[PDB]
């Protein structure tokens, strides 16, 4: 079976929501912008980062979004972008789907109001990653992790290592003023298990770190930056332009944005990561400028 | 008994500052990660560690084994 | 639905929209977060960057926003954040004020649906910068320029040099993949006239560059990044935390974010800039280890 | 008669590449800015120019006067 692909127009008129996007051809940045309509992206966590991420992808005209979150909108979330006070009490995925369909009815949505880490849900989650692509039965092009805990990150990690699914992970610090994105191509770059954070490594329940009546700080600025760089990386990856980052940090205090590349641990705790590394190493072993006006005789040494 | 030394660089600071740590070889590397994080004033629990070349390290091993597999030059990812 | 809040509270409950913001005190990032309520910010241009900028400041609980834009929402703007398709045809400032008041009813708004560069409007614009602060008759704390043309930038420049008003300027490139922010403290850092772009310097009417039936490219990603760094700079400036940037660029193609510091031109074309530089140099010449709770393994720092 | 040389660095590229331009001193600096921008493939119209130390330059003056006031080392802000 085929999926139909509709025609995105270049026409520069007030009524064309894709006019300023299709202008990326004319400006020579992206030769085949309309290809965005052919991709499906799964987003786990539609909170601070994930909601803005979903909106940015919706506005770009992504073919399909799959949203996973089990939480509800609260007024305490109103310091972040996207959700509005009248949506308080709704499920994040239902609120998001409604707003996003209004924003761009060309985008397909599939949403799941559940916790991806539990026994009941995990297999459905993996089924949706594998079969929830633009054409049913094909995988999603990318998974984006916008969750706020290591257990959920490890779950996505396990799933993607098993499926050989490329994904990107985002995080924001508890003090609100730093964040990062990372690209995980299982076998090619470090998985989350290759270099676990202290708490995961020391087998400490992350729940034990949470004192009641205290929350993480968050800022709409940091969310916007992190979502922006995440989705920019997504566009660069899917539409093949610019340089894809394997890791990009953000330190708001001093405006430092480090790039890095994390390489797989050959003795990674996740056996599928190890297997993927094996497959990867096997597969590996197998102008002159014109000046229209130069009447003053300037010359380049 | 025997000690190993690590030069740990903080990747999230533009100055890329480092700390050199002397560690009894039987110390679990998790305790080194913690010590380094505290030194750099970044949260221990959420910090990870990689080699200078960017290879992921699992810190649930002795300092000694980390040293043997990876050398002394490491980078903390807060 | 949200209710007005008189005193900004740290209380960590689901119903407190300031809980995750006030947590910045506890975490020792910003000691006096609540001070945000005491400031007023003027935003010129409520488009791609300006709309998100207004939202971020509204969500933070800024005391007052003044919005200036003369344009209407169009569907062609739907590739960018903030505005929704049903708002097409409304004025950007009216649409924005309505959404933003719903988002945070604590924030005061004053909006102006006019072109700030015209002879009729310019004086009103300056009056509002000077008197449109949180208390009527006091100036705004900051002007933010989120416009898409040099004429409007030069207008804000002229006004701020005259008033001695600190402002920040943002821009995004025509190819959608680069942007920047800049802090202008008249006299202390470069004004827009200190180092004018080619078109301004060559006295070319920028209108002449614009071919009908071609538009600039824009991406919601770039808008989000640029607005995010702009408002981050605003918070750092107003709430005195971290390092304020005088210039911060963004090059999306290669993920390069250059910082710079632009210094005033002593022979700047704008005489008020020159005057401000003079006052500044005068005022300058007249101015006066780690504890580890648990170290049972005897790790030592060389 | 006289020529002046400028070393112009592109501030928007992480490599910070430069171009050295030889300019007849009477050339309006606006034409140099344009030439530099074209060399770096960034839009001429929107580009500005500052000194290596970050001082703003008004390019509506001769190359010669720019050289005399600022030297040869400049930075283009696209
Ligand atoms: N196992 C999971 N399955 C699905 N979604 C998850 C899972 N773990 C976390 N998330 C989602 O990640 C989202 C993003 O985190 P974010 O911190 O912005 O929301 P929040 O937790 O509601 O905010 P706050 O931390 O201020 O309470 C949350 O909506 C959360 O429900
Ligand atoms: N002189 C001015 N006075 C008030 N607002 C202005 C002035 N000049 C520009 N603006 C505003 O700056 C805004 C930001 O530009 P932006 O490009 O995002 O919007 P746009 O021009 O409608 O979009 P597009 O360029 O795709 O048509 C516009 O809303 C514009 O009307
Ligand atoms: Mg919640
Ligand atoms: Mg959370
Ligand atoms: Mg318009
Ligand atoms: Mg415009
Ligand atoms: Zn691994
Ligand atoms: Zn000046």
């Amino acid at each position: 079976g085929r999926v139909r692909i509709e025609k995105m127009s270049s026409e520069v008129v007030d009524s064309n929501p894709y006019s300023r996007l299709m202008a990326l051809k004319r400006m020579g940045i992206v030769s085949d912008y309309e290809k965005i309509r052919t991709f499906a992206v799964a987003i786990v966590g539609v909170g601070g980062v994930g909601s803005v991420t979903a909106e940015m992808l919706t506005r770009c005209g992504i073919g399909k979004l799959l949203l996973f979150d089990y939480d509800k909108v609260e007024l305490a979330n109103m310091n972040r972008l996207f959700f509005q006070p009248h949506q308080a009490g709704l499920s994040k995925v239902q609120a998001a789907e409604h707003t996003l369909r209004n924003i761009n009815p060309d985008v397909l949505f599939e949403v799941h109001n559940y916790n991806i880490t539990t026994v009941e849900n995990f297999q459905h989650f993996m089924d949706r990653i594998s079969n929830g692509g633009l054409e049913e039965g094909k995988p999603v092009d990318l998974v984006l992790s916008c969750v706020d805990n290591f257990e959920a990150r490890m779950t996505i990690n396990t799933a993607c290592n098993e499926l050989g699914q490329t994904w990107m992970e985002s995080g924001v610090s508890e003090n609100a003023v730093s964040g990062h994105i990372q690209l995980i191509i299982p076998g090619e770059s470090a998985c989350f298990a290759c270099a676990p954070p202290l708490v995961v490594a020391a087998n400490i329940d992350e729940k034990t770190l949470k004192r009641e009546g205290v929350c993480a700080a968050s800022l709409p600025t940091t969310m916007g930056v992190v979502a922006g760089i995440l989705v920019q990386n997504v566009l660069k990856f899917l539409l093949n332009f610019g340089t894809v980052s394997f890791y990009l940090g953000y330190n708001a205090m001093q405006d430092f944005f480090p790039t890095m590349s994390m390489k797989p641990n050959p003795q990674c705790d996740d056996r599928n990561c190890r297997k993927q590394q094996e497959e990867y190493k096997k597969k590996v072993a197998a102008e002159e400028i014109i000046h229209e006006d130069n009447e003053w005789g300037i010359e380049l040494v | 008994m025997s000690k190993v030394s690590f030069k740990i660089t903080l990747t999230s600071d533009p100055r890329l500052p480092y700390k050199v740590l002397s560690v009894p070889e039987s110390t679990p590397f998790t305790a080194v990660l913690k010590f380094a994080a505290e030194e750099f004033k970044v949260p221990a629990a959420t910090s990870a560690i990689i080699t200078n070349d960017g290879i992921g390290i699992n810190p649930a091993q002795t300092a000694g084994n980390v040293f043997l597999k990876h050398g002394s030059e490491l980078r903390i990812i807060p």
